[PDB]
DNA sequence: GCTTGACAAAAGTGTTAAATTGTGCTATACT
């Protein structure tokens, strides 16, 4: 497999014919196509393409050439070339730059009148590039562009039933995606109407005549369907010219009707590439659907003369009932109704196409003024620069990378989160569906997800169903259709002829399961095989009817879902919860790979990029906590920087540590360093803890969890959290506010940790309310009150012109300062307008597990930590081992996630080695185990691949073959249960309980970030109500339902006091505070601002609203 | 999932 | 149908003269305030820009009548004044509403207290209150049915003023400010008073 | 001129991408009346009213009139000279003596938090 | 959160009625026959003409 | 307060409007451009709607609690708690 | 306990000087 590959025996019985492809290929291949890299060219030409064109070249060719209105000048662009990136990734991230490369294009100007030629290279600007991890470094932040899901333009056929007087009507709408509309629909009057540009129903014969058809040809060719005969009978147009004139009159009656303009408008409407285009994917879709112009390549971006007639003929065939059709000049194709949820119609807009669209818009905006500058300047004095402004294109590309919904912050919580984020399929954004629309119609699992979109893993938030993840075995078709691999089957024998097919290509075949038993040679051993039909239905067919076969059992699950052991035993809802929870695991101080897992732990770690892999074979020159040096066989040195204690976007600590030593031979692709949540190159999101399944004094009641104090003492569930505090100093109308150690009206003890320039020293410890960096602002008018005047006269402290505005540690936060960054205009830093200085301080803290912190496994079992008992209190095994965690029994069977019990049993089996009595012959249960899995030592790691894992019988048999402990006795019997002594009373529990090892992980939902409180604080400017939305001093919302509850209680006084005194009652609020502080009884509430304001407003409308007794 | 118009049209007479 | 409308004025405390207005009131400035944001930026209530539009028209009319302008100009000015008053009371009831900068109408007086926002609404949606907090829960089996466990910091924040009063009463702090500083720093003496 | 040319932004915008909040639901008044300070002021006066009582009638009067705790006008020495026809210098001496008495910890420690 | 302010500086004076100053009331008549009153201070001279409500 | 029994509504004959107002808005100007003080006889005028800041007139001749209830002979604004700008209304007399 | 004379920086005098603001007027013909 891979060079390192820590030994992890697998329970798989099937053979993998195809290795898992590059998980981050979707984000890289699209961009390689966009910039037309050499390797992309080689791959495209080797596929069977001639003269392939990249995205940038395609856009330039579409725009070029451009000719002026006079027709005497022409401008063209060609040969886009890229330069070396300005700086490296690390430098750009440190200095908040943008990782980009200069872009150059060869522009050529031709003077038609004379013949002058001007060729030169124009600087297009800095094109944002991407790293090897499929991320963009924008202003020092790692952003990710998620592939969008859109409806491919083309011709679609639908049929509905009229709900007024029964019967059915069929329609066809042509979606170009860049032009106008053109559809044909059938009414209940035995006719065929065409509604051009969605304006008004017109006869189809009118359109036919307009194109240049006559009655004789229509009656000679369209002699199959009677409805069209009736339409022609109803038609009043005689000649072709009248049809054009009639269409022009019906379209725009206002303008004068003339034959020439009538033809020109229709010619302009759809038969021009400058007004109507199919985006070079609609043409392919129409060719595949209608079947015209098959074989030969097509470059036209309009509707062919035969396309319209073929579409109309297909519509009438569909109404007629014909299941087959063919036209001269094409290939016979079937007849059926299309649906919008099917992926033969839904394409994928990857990062390359998303960038291409914005580049196209920018180039159009530039050309708008390019032609104007041509028409406003003098001739024989014009060079390419003098008529090319690069401002608009750069502005457009910059705006797309900082405002577009598709491009957003990369989830840096852990490697798996980032990996899943990169390969995400969103169904919203520019040109997509709204978040408040498409209910239970587009978010349902269509039978076409199988092999192209994971049907179980999806966000549970507002975006349920709209957002999904690509499957393990899937790669986007150059056109943009997700295709999946399948094994060719001929004459009932499976062969090694893997073929990638799309959804529509798959609807014409019969595919079988991957686990279907097969003979040694390859023939099918059974007769009836389970397969999938063309309708997305499962059926048993003959062995000869099998056409294809799945590559592997886990062809439908995603990367996140494939990390869940025993996924076939968990319910769909629980599997979804676990898959979405696995992306919220905070990296721990010391990671450890799971005892029981799948085969996806390794790959997911390497593809995520959170590890360092040797580029070429060599010997480790030296190893340090900061970098690794390796000498290759060719004598070329390589040095890898190890980013140490680096803050992730979400606040988790991201750091790497070497796992190699000097003199170690390393092969290409071997992991030499591991990331935050990786051990020996395998993902280690959580920890293996000893778990006993039993209720305990009600402390684990309602999904609560009891933990041992050992986890706290040994830092089993401890994490590092880093936060950044930023503050700026700028020029103001009263002067420029400066950062200074000196602060007015404050003691010298509070600022004992400040440095010479007024910033907290690195390594200092800070709690809430501590000064991080001094800052003062000009105040202005003082006008001291006599009380203050006398008070400061007795003290003698004269007035100070400045007011303290130093940065303070937010309430509830504490830690140590680990880094300080300073930017200033004095040193030519690129600060925003008016800002003189900027200071960032990083505070890192060592957060241990504590009560209320969420904690969950991989099977959707979640819970807060209700109590942390001391070591002696926890139940302990007879050998004296105290269990680390206790999970309530009542919550397992109901949630229908029995897979966690299997994980527990197999984890116990893995922790203590096993030895099957194979000396006398393989037992019946062990006859299926691979030869390598008959015996393993203690602390072994095993793999149970999803849908091809350990069977229940094999696990039950293994449970009865576990090795003894140091004393020489077995703790867990054949049933998976063990006796536990009570830690408080000492009496053994009356019945044995399930005990094992479970892999559980700490979620980011910590208590420290979810605690709020208010007594008195900031108030809104307009409503005068307490403001919220922030954890410092945010107020709670008292909705109308709570008011109903209070009214039901009859709690009149509480409701009044809560609606007025504690909200928008300025007069009485201060009185209430004064009464509370003075010990006086609270006064009666007044009248809320919400009523006085209402009264004044309603009076302002000339309404004489008055009160009376 | 549901807007005001659909929720309003949900409880119409429909008869 | 006309009977109800006609009778509403008969035997009632108003007269039909109320339809036509000789003067229009002006809402107090603080209800349409101009807030000076930090940095020189000014944020104004768009309502402020509607009243002004009326005055500009009205004053102009007061000049046109002075010099004896022709009937067409005076009628046009009166029409402008009527449209301006209508926009002030209802933006979009008659014709198309004034848009101002951007592509959105200015919300006038009746646009308030009429839509999803504005009184007679947004009062039955929920307002924010002081002396309140939020926190995750855990199962407490040792509690009595009438008891509940409240985290120390949350309790201190909620009961701050009472704690300050008690501290001042016990001579731990000399005055209100000293007790406030002691609580915010969370000195050891605070917990004894809080309990 | 650049800063003058700016146009005020409407207070009724749609900050937040929609109509949940318009613009002003998330603006705090920096000039807000904060209770803890206000109440403290009502105490400070009282404290002073008590502290100045510890001084003699004449010594207390000059400080009250000099700082105008009653009327608010910072009466000059000449004005205070009309209490008994006293010259400015004696009133200044009395004021300095009272200042020395007050700023001592025995009295200043009581008030050394309202700074 | 955003921060704003006005030019209306706040004062913490608690003297709703602590101090009382002398005043005199002048009375004015408008051209249309409406009469109004204004409590001027007892300072210098009463203005001859006043802009009324 | 806290003595209400019913609330009634009705039309305004413009006599109620002229009674409510503390002064008419003669001009459209709101505030000065370089200085940020209200413009007199216009919107936000202190003479009509009251002082902007606590217990101070426009020119500052009379200020603070000692002068409470006094109209400055040069401004026309009456020294007040400055929270009255939420309570006082004006009117525009249509030609 | 309280006052006179010698000095001093600070708060005003009175007018002038510079900046700011309101205002009427531009006559090839143009609808
Ligand atoms: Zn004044």
């Amino acid at each position: 497999s891979v060079p390192g590959a820590p030994n992890r025996v697998s329970f798989a019985k099937l053979r993998e014919p195809l290795e898992v492809p590059g998980l981050l290929d979707v984000q890289t291949d699209s961009f390689e196509w966009l910039v037309g890299s050499d390797r992309w060219r080689q791959a495209a030409i080797d596929r069977g393409e001639e003269n392939p064109v990249g995205g940038l070249e395609e856009v330039l060719a579409e725009l070029s050439p451009i000719e002026d209105f006079s027709g005497s000048m022409s401008l063209s662009f060609s040969d886009p070339r890229f330069d070396e990136v300005k700086a490296s990734v690390d430098e750009c991230k440190d200095k908040d730059m943008t990782y980009a490369a200069p872009l150059f294009v060869t522009a050529e100007f031709i003077n038609n009148n004379t013949g002058e030629i001007k060729s030169q290279t124009v600087f297009m600007g800095d094109f944002p590039m991407m790293t090897e991890k499929g991320t963009f470094i924008i202003n020092g932040t790692e952003r990710v562009v998620v592939s969008q899901l859109v409806r491919s333009p083309g011709v679609y056929f639908d049929e509905t039933i009229d709900k007024s007087t029964e019967k059915t009507l069929h329609s066809v709408k042509v979606i170009p995606g860049r032009g106008a509309w053109l559809e044909f629909d059938v009414d209940k009057r035995d006719t065929v109407g065409v509604r051009i540009d969605r304006k008004r129903r017109q006869p189809v014969t009118v359109l036919l005549k307009a194109l240049g058809w006559t009655n004789e040809q229509i009656v000679e060719r369209f002699g199959f369907s009677e409805i069209m005969m009736g339409t022609l009978e109803k038609d009043t147009t005689s000649g072709t010219d009248e049809a054009l004139l009639d269409i022009y009159r019906k379209l725009r009656p206002g303008e004068p009707p003339t034959k020439e303009s009538a033809q020109t408008l229709l010619e302009n409407l759809f038969f021009k590439e400058k007004r109507y285009d199919l985006a070079r994917v609609g043409r392919y879709k129409v060719n595949k659907k209608l079947g015209l112009n098959a074989g030969k390549p097509i470059t036209s971006s309009t509707l062919t003369e035969e396309d319209v007639v073929a579409t109309i003929e297909y519509l009438v065939r569909l109404h007629e009932g014909q299941t087959s059709m063919t036209v001269p000049g094409g290939v016979e194709v079937p007849v059926e109704v299309d649906d919008i949820d099917h992926f033969g119609n839904r394409r994928l807009r990857t990062v390359g196409e998303l960038i291409q669209n914005q580049i196209r818009v920018g180039l159009s905006r530039m050309e708008r003024v390019v032609r104007e500058r041509m028409t406003t300047q003098d001739v024989e004095a014009i060079t390419p620069q003098t008529l090319i402004n690069i401002r608009p294109v750069v502005a457009a590309i910059k705006e797309f990378f900082g405002t577009s919904q598709l491009s957003q912050f990369m989830d840096q919580n852990n490697p798996l989160s980032g990996l899943t984020h990169k390969r995400r399929l969103s169904a919203l954004g520019p040109g997509g569906l709204s978040r408040e629309r498409a209910g239970l119609e587009v978010r349902d699992v269509h039978p076409s997800h199988y092999g192209r979109m994971c049907p179980i893993e999806t966000p549970e938030g507002p975006n349920i169903g709209l957002i999904g993840s690509l499957s393990v075995y899937a790669r986007v078709n150059p056109f943009g259709f997700i295709e999946t691999p399948y094994r060719k089957v001929e004459n009932g024998v499976v062969t090694d002829q893997i073929d990638y097919l799309t959804a529509d290509e798959e609807d014409r075949h019969v595919v079988a399961q991957a686990n279907s038993p097969t003979d040694e040679n390859g023939r099918f051993t059974e007769d009836r095989v389970m397969v999938r039909k063309k309708g997305g239905e499962v059926e048993f067919v003959s062995a000869d009817q099998v056409d294809y076969m799945d590559v592997s059992p886990r062809q439908m699950v995603s990367v996140a879902t494939a990390m869940i052991p025993f996924l076939e035993h968990d319910d769909a809802n629980r599997a979804l919860m676990g898959a979405n929870m696995q992306r919220q695991a905070v990296p721990l101080v010391r990671s450890e790979a799971p005892l029981v897992g799948t085969g996806m732990e390794l790959r997911a770690a390497i593809d995520a990029g959170d590890v360092v892999v040797a580029d070429k074979t060599g010997v480790i020159e030296e190893v340090s906590a900061d970098y690794i040096t390796v000498m290759a066989d060719d004598g070329t040195r390589q040095s890898y920087r190890l980013r140490k204690f680096a803050r992730s976007n979400h606040g988790t600590c991201a750091n790497q540590r070497p796992i190699v030593d000097a003199g170690q031979r390393v092969e290409a692709g071997q992991v030499i360093a591991d990331g935050p949540c990786t051990q020996n190159g395998e993902m280690a999101l959580g920890k293996n803890l000893l778990v006993a399944i039993m209720p305990w004094e009600g402390h684990n009641y309602e999904d609560a969890i009891i933990l041992s104090n050992r986890l706290v003492e040994e830092d089993v569930l401890t994490s590092i959290h880093i936060e950044e505090h930023e503050i700026d100093a700028r020029d103001t109308k009263l002067g420029a506010e400066e950062i200074t150690r000196d602060i007015p009206n404050v003691s010298d003890e509070v600022l004992a940790d400040l440095d010479e320039r007024g910033i907290v020293r690195i390594g200092a410890e800070v709690r809430d309310g501590d000064i991080l960096v001094g800052k003062v602002t000009p105040k202005g008018e003082t006008e001291l009150t006599p009380e203050e005047r006398l008070l400061r006269a007795i003290f003698g402290e004269k007035a100070r012109e400045v007011r303290d505005t130093s940065l303070k540690v937010p309430h509830g936060e504490s830690g140590k300062v680990i880094g300080i960054r300073v930017f200033s205009r004095e040193d030519d830093d690129e600060l925003p307008a008016g800002v003189n200085e900027l200071v960032r301080v990083y505070v890192a803290q060592k957060r241990k597990i504590s009560d209320g912190d969420k904690l969950a496994g991989r099977h959707g079992n979640k819970g807060v930590i209700g109590k942390i008992l001391p070591v002696e209190d926890m139940p302990f095994l007879p050998d004296g081992t105290p269990v680390d965690i206790i999970l309530n029994t009542h919550g397992v069977p109901r949630r229908m996630n029995i897979g966690q019990i299997l994980e527990t049993h197999l984890g116990w089996v893995a922790k203590a080695g096993w030895n099957i009595d194979v000396a006398a012959g393989v037992p019946d249960w062990a006859s299926k185990l691979p030869e390598e899995l008959y015996s393993a030592p203690a602390d072994s790691t095993v793999a149970t691949p999803v849908f091809d894992g350990a069977q229940e019988g094999e696990l039950a048999g293994l449970l009865g073959s576990t090795l003894p402990n140091r004393d020489g006795e077995v703790m867990v019997d054949a049933d998976g249960k063990s006796t536990l002594f009570d830690g408080r009373s000492g009496e053994p529990f009356p019945y044995p309980v399930t005990v094992g090892y479970m892999y559980i992980l700490k979620l980011h939902h910590l208590v420290d970030d979810k605690i709020h409180a208010r007594s008195t604080g900031p108030y809104s400017m307009i409503t005068q109500q307490p403001l919220g939305g922030k954890a410092q001093f945010g107020g709670q919302r008292f909705g109308e339902m709570e008011c109903w509850a209070m009214q039901a209680y009859g709690a009149a006084y509480t409701l009044q006091e809560l609606l007025t005194i504690k909200s928008d009652d300025t007069v009485g609020r201060v009185k209430v505070y004064e009464a509370i502080v003075k010990g006086e009884n609270i006064p009666e509430p007044g009248i809320p601002e919400s009523f006085k304001v209402l009264l004044k407003e309603l009076q302002s409308l000339c309404l004489n609203v008055e009160v009376l007794s | 999932l549901i807007d005001a118009e659909e929720l309003a049209d949900r409880f119409k007479e429909q008869d | 149908k006309r009977l109800k409308v006609v009778a509403a004025f008969q035997q009632s405390g108003n007269s039909p003269m109320g339809m036509v207005l000789d003067a229009v009131p002006v809402i107090p400035p603080e209800l349409r305030p101009m807030v000076q944001l930090d940095g020189g930026r000014f944020a104004t209530s768009d309502l402020n820009d509607l009243y002004r539009r009326v005055i500009n028209r009205n004053n102009r009319l007061k000049r046109l009548i002075d010099l004896g302008a022709p009937e067409i100009i005076v009628n046009n000015e009166k029409r402008m004044l009527q449209e301006s008053v209508d926009a002030l009371f209802d933006n979009g009831r008659r014709g198309r509403p004034v848009t101002g900068p951007g592509n959105r109408p200015l919300k006038s007086l009746s646009d308030l207290l009429k839509g999803k926002q504005g009184r007679f609404r947004q009062n039955l949606l929920g307002k924010r209150v002081d002396y309140s907090g939020r926190s995750v829960i855990v199962v407490g089996p040792q509690l009595k049915l009438h008891q509940c466990g409240l985290p120390k910091l949350m309790a201190l924040e909620l009961f701050k003023p009472f704690v300050m009063k008690r501290l001042v009463d016990l001579n731990h702090a000399q005055n209100i400010k000293s007790a406030k500083r002691m609580v915010e720093r969370q000195r050891p003496q605070v917990w004894d008073v809080l309990e | 001129i650049q800063q003058y040319a700016r146009e005020p932004i409407s207070l009724d915008q749609t900050i937040g991408d929609e109509g949940d909040s318009q613009l002003g639901d998330f603006i705090e008044d920096s000039e807000a009346v904060v209770a803890v300070d206000a109440v403290s002021f009502t105490l400070l006066q009282d404290q002073l009213q008590s502290v100045l009582e510890t001084l003699s009638e004449r010594e207390a009067g000059v400080v009250r009139l000099r700082f105008g705790l009653t009327d608010g006008q910072p009466r000059t020495l000449d004005e205070i000279g009309q209490v008994y026809g006293v010259t400015r210098e004696r009133i200044r001496q009395i004021e300095s003596k009272t200042m020395s008495k007050l700023r001592h910890p025995s009295r200043s420690q009581v008030l050394r938090d309202y700074l | 959160v955003l921060r704003g302010s006005r030019l209306g500086a706040v004062s913490y004076e608690t003297d709703r009625n602590h101090d009382l100053a002398p005043r005199q009331v002048a009375r004015y008549r408008t051209d249309n026959g409406e009469e109004f009153d204004v409590p001027f201070a007892d300072d210098a001279e009463i203005p001859g003409t006043w802009l009324c409500r | 307060v806290n003595f209400f029994d019913e609330l009634r509504i009705g039309l305004a004959t413009a006599d109620d409007i002229r009674n409510w107002s503390y002064g008419e808005v003669k001009k459209p100007e709101t505030i000065n451009y370089r200085t940020l003080k209200p413009e007199k006889d216009g919107l936000f005028c202190e003479k009509i709607f009251g002082p902007t800041r606590d217990w101070e007139c426009y020119c500052g001749k009379y200020k603070r609690v000692r002068f409470k209830g006094i109209i400055c002979e040069r401004c026309g604004v009456e020294v007040t708690r400055a929270k009255v700008r939420r309570e006082r209304m004006g009117h525009i007399e249509l030609a």
